[PDB]
Order: structure tokens, then C-alpha cells, then sequence
RNA sequence: GAAAGACCAAGGGUUCCUGCGCAACGUUAAUCGACGCAGGGUUAGUCGGUUCCUAAGGCGAGGCUGAAAAGCGUAGUCGAUGGGAAACAGGUUAAUAUUCCUGUACUUCUGGUUACUGCGAUGGAGGGACGGAGAAGGCUAGGCCAGCUUGGCGUUGGUUGUCCAAGUUUAAGGUGGUAGGCUGAAAUCUUAGGUAAAUCCGGGGUUUCAAGGCCGAGAGCUGAUGACGAGUCGUCUAGAUGACGAAGUGGUUGAUGCCAUGCUUCCAAGAAAAGCUUCUAAGCUUCAGGUAACCAGGAACCGUACCCCAAACCGACACAGGUGGUCGGGUAGAGAAUACCAAGGCGCUUGAGAGAACUCGGGUGAAGGAACUAGGCAAAAUGGCACCGUAACUUCGGGAGAAGGUGCGCCGGCUAGGGUGAAGGAUUUACUCCGUAAGCUCUGGCUGGUCGAAGAUACCAGGCCGCUGCGACUGUUUAUUAAAAACACAGCACUCUGCAAACACGAAAGUGGACGUAUAGGGUGUGACGCCUGCCCGGUGCCGGAAGGUUAAUUGAUG
RNA sequence: CCUUGUCGGGUAAGUUCCGACCUGCACGAAUGGCGUAACGAUGGCGGCGCUGUCUCCACCCGAGACUCAGUGAAAUUGAAAUCGCUGUGAAGAUGCAGUGUAUCCGCGGCUAGACGGAAAGACCCCGUGAACCUUUACUGUAGCUUUGCACUGGACUUUG
RNA sequence: GGCAUGCUUGAGGUUCUAACUCUGGUCCGUAAUCCGGAUCGAGGACAGUGUAUGGUGGGCAGUUUGACUGGGGCGGUCUCC
RNA sequence: GAUGUCGGCUCAUCACAUCCUGGGGCUGAAGCCGGUCCCAAGGGUAUGGCUGUUCGCCAUUUAAAGUGGUACGCGAGCUGG
RNA sequence: AGAGUACGGUAGAGGGUGGUGGAAUUUCCUGGAAGGAACACCAGUGGCGAAGGCGACCACCUGGACUGAUACUGACACUGAGGUGCGAAAGCGUGGGGAGCAAACAGGAUUAGAUACCCUGGUAGUCCACGCCG
RNA sequence: AGGGGGACGGUUACCACGGAGUGAUUCAUGACUGGGGUGAAGUCGUAACAAGGUAGCCGUAGGGGAACCUGCGGCUGGAU
């Protein structure tokens, strides 16, 4: 009975990290929406 | 050709083709290269050919389909297994070092052979332009563009018969049963391909398919209406459609050739 | 006790340790805590990363393509889960240690100086460099068995002994070249190849030699007259520390470790690239560069505490769950099963009574023995090894452990070997042969005797048989009510496809099919095998066919 | 389907089972037909052994229950001073009517009622609701294909 | 009736090379299986694409598929005398 | 804006239009047995083979194997064929 | 004397392997190209082999009898249940080929009817290697 | 006293009958089937005997309501 979150700091950064978001246009506007909302982290 | 005894329920129908004069290990290392499997999958990552996946690791052999060295005699060192095809391959050593692989013809072990503009025809394995090959003789490994390399008749035990000649072209009956006009500048190898008992071997068991990199076929009457046009139904239905692909192309008789830029090169279709 | 033990990766993030605390948190109380507050604690040339190299794959100058966004991709350059230098023992603390300290090593770099001196690429070669299975054999780690070292002399009969208990340890590295393993060897003559070149590699020709050479686990040393190894003697406060401190050998049995990336065999035919070894090119003054030697110095940065069969990770929880890999003692045993234990860890954070019904998980059961029930569901039973024996049917393999039976503890008596070994002799005077012997160890055979209700006495450990349906078989499936007769399958057939293939993903380039080529690839249906697969071409599809009639944009006569 | 057809076997007795018959509502030859060793956590039958499955349960051992100490929930809930009966009633009453019972309040149990609790019924109907599948429904359309005109030329001939 | 044939517009056939095409060879950019450029070869005014058009087209899509009804379905019914 | 099936199991409770046992009338009731109709609800009132069964058909019993109502009694009691 | 051998000489479709052939016919196509099969005449109340069986041409490795005699053996003999090989073709294996015919059939003409002889068409087969049937 | 030696004992081998498991081999029976014989012959038929109105027959495959046809090798028990 394993669950859906199996943590890995390497897979977290290559899917959701900052370079990954700013590599593509649709994620480069995740980072601007998430900065327009004024969030503390903007890459989690 | 051997037939295995039924010591288990999987060996009951394994008909095995074993050649004892094939070479025993260590293929010729400066003439292999790395080859990874696709899984039948595009550069979009999509399955574009189905029923492909798994198998054994394989190295690609740089088998020469051009046979360019002209006038240089090549002795045959050994005949090897090739994982990439159903034929055998023969390691040739030219008269100036220079190992190469060709497709092995029927009856070769340490024989001599040379591809050129006028080589001996009696020896089966000599590559030669289709102008000066005698009409009526069985060839294999036929180029289709000069310089492109061999493309036609190169599976195991495959051959084509050179039937006629006119002009710059030459007519030869293919193993398919169709007459094909081919240019006479381009090469061909005299003879017939080596592993002609390959059609006799039986796999025997479902695992023997799975390690040739071939993966199971669900047939379309076993699917749902969303999956296949052979839809669903209650119980075993029978595809109330006309029989058809998973993409809606009709399959039991419908012609699908639409080339038009090479129809004059085909003098007679499969009959 | 194959973990409820020791570790590593991941993941977490200070949870580690100490002093002070108990509100809250802890399924109760708490003086205790993974909790609060404050201090402390993580030391590296060798362990992991960075740095070097590549796989899948990602990005991708230019480029090709696309309304745009963008897609694909070459050169390139990222990306380990793989490849590339090298360290071990003993100390030490409250908490770090292959990191500190001690002792002994190893590896690589830089600057020197001296000597003779062909150096050099990202290019060419070699190498690195490799599958599955299966076996010998050689070892070592580990385990088991004595003397005397050392302490013991027994609350209860015996126990100065043939008795009891603890200890009998010691690495990497050097050195040796030990089994075994692969393999012919150099001298020269030349050469259509390794895109230029080449003294290297490859190819062809010649000269003689029996031993070259390349790899390779195991002892003894002395690494090491070193380190380790009860406690005394006194000091200071029952309890720490400074000094001293004893034996440390031999025969057995041995791996799942090492030789070994070895050998044998099988098809499904088994990573790349660098470091490395070598060759020359463009180049050099033939100083620089190269190669040894000696000397002197250096090896940065980052991680290191703690938890990991978990109360520190994933599960809202201090949650019977899940979580990759590594080690693995003893007696019984085929065993890493299992029972009991060692090293080690632990008493599972509410307890105390009481001993109703009922509920749960078990134990025994008179006489019956499936009368139960939808149904032998469940429970009961069978259970090992050796030997005997074993039906139909069969595709000759099977069925089959069919069915059924017999023996089984312990103590002697007699007897057959096997492995190791050497009191000394052959010589290659030594990391060796022959074989003494005892000792130690493994497996028999025949014969008594003996005790209990019972000897595979526990744990552990097949129930069997007879007709049948379906599916041939191993396999797969509805994560979370369906594991099946469904799906897959080998085999079979039909049909498409001549290669810029049919086909598929893509507004497209492109890619997959495939670096394949009709014995191939795609699709459809049937589903091992055996015997076979009848009739019907009207309907609808597909294939071919004349060439007539009807028929689209376009044309634009005539009215 | 009729149907537990009929006959034979197995049982004391057998709608299942086995073997037959053919009267195939409504088998049939690659939506394969009929067999078939081996196989199966497969479906149905029958036997041996074995038994608490059962006649029919008895006793026993642990964990709850019960009691005391500490901690401390949940679904539900209009309000409650919350009986039986027989009638009545939006048609099955604790509450109306008539009438019988019945001091007040726990605890342990058992579940007949409260049309008990849980989920704005899943069946059924409804809606000019939805979704997804099908086709010989309608209307389209990707793809494939045909021709005209472009890219697109000359040079003879068969030919008008 | 028509004659030879120049000047020419329509449908064939095989041919020619110079459009176009090549997921052929060879050079060069270049240290590149991309890509261009050069050239050799092959096909060749075909193929292919744009646009217009006929055909096919559940591959895909937006939908429709009535009411009455002693529940609904089946049947009957629906306007007028 | 939910009153969750048929049968078995377990437990029942009432009716009498009585299956047995008890009291009677008439008989085409000799007796032994019966037929039929009154009166009577106190207590009793099978076990199995088949089938999911209720029933039913059968085997063997019994003094007898009654007929009904109770949401075709009973799933906050069980099972789930 | 029976039976055997040492010596040639021919006769002989013995039998098998590989090739080389030809005309038809058949199949294409502009008389050539292509491959299967049996080989007119020589053909014989002829040969050959225990038997079954077997003909174009050609070599190649190989049988048994006849006869001409000459040598030698010294009955070594014939027959023979069982036993053991070897036996026409349709077959069905286990793989290929591909002409004509043709088993399997479809109709055509025919009869109460063809399911028949006649007519238009064609896979298994003969061929090959090993093996089985006997 | 006792000893020797007997007798009943004790249990050891042997075995008939009996038991159990699993097979063989025979005999009777068996729903239902498949041919065979003799009848009586209703019937599609004409299959053979003549050159039997398609010459028969044999082997064998193959095929078909039947008494029946083609093929390959086979035989005249075949005649003008």
C-alpha cells in the first residue's frame, strides 16, 4: 500500500523547478501569474 | 533443423534451426555500432507501429550493401549470426586488410569472391552491374539507385530472377511474384541468400515471440466500440462491419498503393 | 535474533548530545521524551559528490518547417542508475571519526636541479568492453575440537579432575609469483587498406627457437621484540583515571566471498565514451617538449550530527500498511524455512480487578460421521527420508509423490571405505612428489540389546481417487466486490505493401516502421495438436473489365 | 421453451450427474466443427479417509464485555411530562377517541417498533436535461480520390 | 467531292531536357548521415503542391429521434362531418 | 430528501374453517375399520434424496406430519443459493 | 562329377548420380525470350535382374551370369518353419516444384434424373531428398 | 534340602481360513447401437451375364441415396 507521493528532490526540480518553468513559454507565465498574486515562493 | 523433445510444455513444438558452421562468438568489433530500441515509438513519443517492445540487446553490424571495392579480391573468413536480420552475414577480408560484412550467400565458408565491372559469375557471391549479368540467372541484393546500396531481395533465402533486358534498364521477376524494371547501371550479387531454412523453424512458445522484441496483438473484436471499429456487442460478436484496421482502412482486399512516381518501373503486378 | 540486530542510498531537516524544565504536545500519570528554553556537536588527497566521460533522453548556433506561439534537428553540450587515480589497523567523547590522534601505507600534481635526449592532435589503431545458464577445482573469511596461560573448587549427592568458565586477537600495504588461466614467439623483407600521414594497426611473404611473455587468487615474515588482551597497586572523588599487566599455538570444516570480466555450453547473440596504451599530422630551433633519478612542496570546494525491517521517510496520527540495497554466529536442519538461543535489541505509553450472557482467536470431546449446507464453506486429516510397489490413458516426455506398503529412538558388537596429514626418504636441495602413522572429519553394511502408549515423538511438513464441461499449456485482467470459460499465446489462414513501402504520429519539415526489404513489415480473423473445414457471389464490400448511358467545376453557341 | 422429455446407471429416495435416444422452440464446420495426453486457486457430479459441519452442544484457555482509576469520541436531534389495546385518520398512531394497565430512577442484556440512522432512490416515470457509444437517421467534415486552371517546356507524329 | 501543305486551336502516344523532383554518388562550407551550394546520375513536364470541383467518408463533429396513454412500452389515435 | 427481494436458519404469536388426542348425533355403522356432520384450540403436530426454492415428486417414519393471519411475521437476529 | 574362384572377351532399357538435348504442345510477347514432363524411329514371342522391375545423348563409381579354355578346391551340397532384408502405383508423411492431363468439382449439352460416358475449366498428384506404408 | 527329567507356561518361526489396497484374466448381463443370415419380397431402380445397351474385374487413394464413378500404375478372366 504505497501512496501517490514518492518524494525525490531531483525529479521535483526537473519538473517544477525554476529553470524548467522558465525554459518554456507556458511555464514562464506561471512564474509571472504566481508573482502577480504576490507569492512567497513561486517555485515549489 | 532440429525438433525438440517434449520435456516441458513449452518445448513440445519448438523447431529449432541450428547451423554448426556459424562462428562461435566475438563478432568483428571494429565494424559494429550501438543500437537502442524504439518500442515502435516516434520522436513525438507516440506508438506509431504497434506490437513492438522488449527483446534482447543488439549491436548493429555495418554490413556493406554497396560492395564498392572493385578488382580487390576478398576471401571469406567466417559466416556469423546477425541479430538484425534473418539472413546470415559473411566476414570478408579484402586483399589489403580491410574486413567488411556482406550478406552471406548460399554455400560460402572460406571461398574467394570479388565484386567488379567483370568478375566471375560461376562463384555465387560476386557483386556485379546488371548490364553484364547473364539473363536467366538468379540474383539477390539488387541496388535500386546506383550508389544507394542493395535494397531488394536480401532476406533469408530470398532471390530474384533476371528475366529480360532492353535499353538502359533490365527486367527481373521478384520473389513477390511481380515483374520490376530496374536500371542496369546499379549492382546486384549473383546467387541466393544463405539461411533459406528459416521458414521451417517454429517458435513453440509465447516467450519466444517476446524476446524478438514483438509484443502481443489484441484482436479488434476483443475491444470496445471506442477502441476499435470491430466494436463490442454481447458475447462473441463477429465485427458486423466489413473487416477494417483500428483507424478505419479496409483490410481484406483493398489496394493501398498510391505511389504514381514509380508505376512505369513496375511492368507487372503480383499475380 | 535472515530481526524487534547492525549498516548504506533515498527522503527528512537538528529530530543527535548535555544542563534546566512540564503549561501545551504524548490516546492515562510523568520526575521521562522524537516536547519547551539555552548552550554544544557534523573535521577527509583516499568515504560520497564536484571536477573527467558518456547512455536513455533533454536543449540546441546556424539550418529546415510552421498563422503566431512554435516543431524538428546538425555541429555542439547537458544528462548516471554506468565508466575514470588512490588507506588500513588501533586509540579517543556526552555527542564526530577509514575524517581527529598514533603507527604504518598508498595515489596524483606542481616547482626545482642533473643526465642522455624526437616531442606533438580532440586524428588512426589498441584497450577499456561487458549476455543467459551450468559446473568442476583452488582457496580464504567463518565455524568446531587441546595444552597450559588465567581465574574457579562449588548453598543440594558427586566435582584436584579425563572437571568448570573466560581468553586464546592483529589490517591495508610491501614482498613472494604459489594453483590455475589465456596465448606461440621475436629477427627482417615489403604492402591497392585504417578518409593526410605513420616506425602503430591490418594484409602478403621469409629466419630459427621449446620457452617466450601477459595475467593470478593463496604463506611466512616482519608490516609487528608494534597494537590489542583480567585486573592490581596506590592516589583523588561505591565510583574515574596515570603507571604495570599474563597466554596469543595446532589440527579439523568451510562459504552465497576470492581466483573469475576464468572455463564449458546455449541462442534470444549480449552499452557507449573517456582516462589509458600507441602512431603520425600541422608543427619545432630541433632549448621548449619527453623520459627516468634525486630534492623540496602541494592535493581546493561541498556532504559528513541523527533517523531508515522508521515515532525523524510515504501514509491528516507516536497509524497491524508501504519503502531500494548490504552483512549474517551456534545446536537441530536440505535450507537465508523452522524451533530454541549468542552478539545485539526489546516489554510494543492506559492500568488494576472480576472470571455472567454474548463476541473474538484457540484446546479437548462420549455415541454417531456430511444426517450440515445453496455447496464438505470451515475445521479435521495427509505431511519427512530411504526402499519396495504403482492403473487407465498418452502427443512416448508423461500421468506419478498415482494408488498402497515397510523401515525410522538410544546403546553396543563386528566391519567396508573416502578426504586431510606426515616419521623420513626420492631432487627441481622446496610456495613438491611418494607414502608413513596417529589425530581429526565425512558416508556406509551386517548383527544384537534396550525404553516408552507412541522414535520424520516438537516446530516444520502433499489428503487421495472415479466420471465429466470449458480453456491446449506458462502467462494476463476489472489498483478498491468479477482471476474466469474472458485476454494473450505458439500454430494457422486471408489480405495489403517493390522501398521515399503498406501503415502510423505530425497544419509541415520530420520521425517511427527500419539503418529492416516479400522466409520482410503492417492489418484482420482463428487459437497447441489429431481428424477435418460442406453448400451459397443474390445483398453489401473488395478486385478486375470493357466502353455505352447519366454526371462537376470550366467553356460560353444561340435565344 | 415445453421439461424434472424418454430410457439405462448411480441413491433407501437423485430437477443435479453419467451414458444414450433424436421429437436440434433456437448446433454446425477458422464469430471454426468434433475429439484430445498434459495442465488449472476453472464449472458440475460421485467415493475413501477425516472430522463440533451437524444431531446437540458440553467444558476449558487467552482477548473484549462487567467493575474501579485516568483520558475521552461518533452518527442523530422540532420539542418532549416519550404505555397496551381496539377504533379513527394523508388509508399500518407514544401523542386523536374510547378504554385497560401503570410508584420514582438506573444498570446488565435482547433488538419487535419508533414506516430507527446512513446516501435530495440507483428500479420506474418525468424533463422539448446531459453525456458517451452505434448506424443504411439528418447535416456536415478531416483524410483519400477525380478533373479544370497555375507552377509547366519543344519536337515530330496517331489524331480532329 | 476536296488536293499537296505552310499559318494554326483540340484529345493520344512514345520521345527530348531546360522547369520541377531525388529519404542516389561525389566535392565544398566543415572537425556534420542536418542543411545549403557545386557537380554527376535518375525520373521528367509526369509526379507533387496551391486553388476550383465531382465522388467516397461514423475516421471525426454538432444534433434530432412528438404527444395522448386508468404507470411506461406495444397497438390505436391526432384535422373535418 | 429510500418503507432494502424469494427461500432457508433462529425465534415466534394469534385464529379455528381441527391433522392427532377428548365428548357426541346420523349412517347404505355386524364387528375391525370407516363415511359424514356437530362440540372442542389444552398439549402435541417428521426425518432425509432431488432442486435456489415456496411448493412438488419420491424413500422411510408417526398417534398425527392441519389450514390460515401476523409488512406472503421476523436481514439496526443470521445467511445471501 | 555338384558347387565355387585366378585369366580376358564382348552382349546387356542392370542401377544410380550429374549434365547435355530436340521437337511438338503450353505460356507469353515483339521469329525470339522462358521451363516442366515423357523421350516417335532404333523395338524385337529381345536383353537384364532372385523378384519388383526397367529405353534421347554423355561420361563418371559400381553388379551377376554366359563362354572360351587353362588352373586349383575336395560335397564346402540344395531346400528351409521361424528369422531377415528387399517389393507396381494411388498415398499420406517431411520439405520443393509446376507444362499438359487429371483424381476433388463447377456448369455445358442428356435423360424421369447425371450424381455418367461426351463439353468448357483446375489445385492434391506423378518429380526430387530422406522416411513410412508392404 | 535338592538335582536330573517331565508337564502346564511365556514368545519365536512356519501356515490354512479371514482382512485391506490395487491390478489382471474370464463368465453372465446391459439402455442403445452396428453390420450378418433367412424370409416374404412393397420400392427407386438396371448393377452384372452379348461389345448387357458407358467392356467387365482387381488393387488402391479419392468422391458420390443406392444396385455405384474418375485417376494412377494393373490384368485380359477382351472381341471385331
Amino acid at each position: 500500500m504505497k501512496r501517490t507521493f514518492q518524494p525525490s528532490t531531483l525529479k521535483r526540480a526537473r519538473v517544477h523547478g525554476f529553470r524548467a518553468r522558465m525554459a518554456t513559454k507556458n511555464g514562464r507565465q506561471v512564474l509571472s501569474r504566481r508573482r502577480a498574486k504576490g507569492r512567497k515562493r513561486l517555485t515549489v | 533443423i532440429v525438433k525438440c523433445k517434449p520435456t516441458s510444455a513449452g518445448r513440445r513444438f519448438v523447431v529449432k534451426v541450428v547451423n554448426q558452421e556459424l562462428h562461435k562468438g566475438a563478432p568483428y568489433a571494429p565494424l559494429l555500432e550501438k543500437k537502442s530500441k524504439s518500442g515502435g515509438r516516434n520522436n513525438n513519443g507516440r506508438i506509431t507501429t504497434r506490437h513492438i517492445g522488449g527483446g534482447h540487446k543488439q549491436h548493429y553490424r555495418l554490413v556493406d550493401f554497396r560492395r564498392n571495392k572493385d578488382g580487390i579480391p576478398a576471401i571469406v573468413e567466417r559466416v556469423e549470426y546477425d541479430p538484425n536480420r534473418t539472413a546470415h552475414i559473411a566476414l570478408l577480408k579484402y586483399a589489403d586488410g580491410e574486413r567488411r560484412y556482406i550478406i552471406a550467400p548460399k554455400g560460402v565458408a572460406a571461398g574467394d569472391q570479388l565484386i567488379s565491372g567483370i568478375g566471375a559469375p560461376i562463384k555465387a557471391g560476386n557483386s556485379m552491374p546488371l548490364r553484364n549479368i547473364p539473363v536467366g540467372s538468379t540474383v539477390h541484393g539488387i541496388e535500386l539507385k546506383p550508389g544507394k546500396g542493395a535494397q531488394i531481395a536480401r532476406s533469408a533465402g530470398a532471390s530474384a530472377q533476371l528475366v529480360a533486358r532492353e535499353g538502359a534498364y533490365v527486367t527481373l521477376r521478384l520473389r513477390s511474384g511481380e515483374m520490376r524494371k530496374v536500371l542496369a547501371e546499379c549492382r546486384a550479387t549473383l546467387g541466393e541468400v544463405s539461411n533459406s531454412e528459416h521458414s521451417l523453424r517454429s517458435l513453440g512458445k509465447a516467450g519466444a515471440t517476446r524476446w524478438r522484441g514483438v509484443r502481443p496483438t489484441v484482436r479488434g473484436v476483443a475491444m470496445n466500440p471506442v477502441d476499435h471499429p470491430h466494436g463490442g456487442g454481447e458475447g462473441r460478436t463477429s465485427a458486423g462491419r466489413h473487416p477494417v484496421s483500428p483507424w478505419g482502412l479496409q483490410t481484406k482486399g483493398k489496394k493501398t498503393r498510391s505511389n504514381k512516381r514509380t508505376d512505369n518501373m513496375i511492368v507487372r503486378r503480383r499475380k
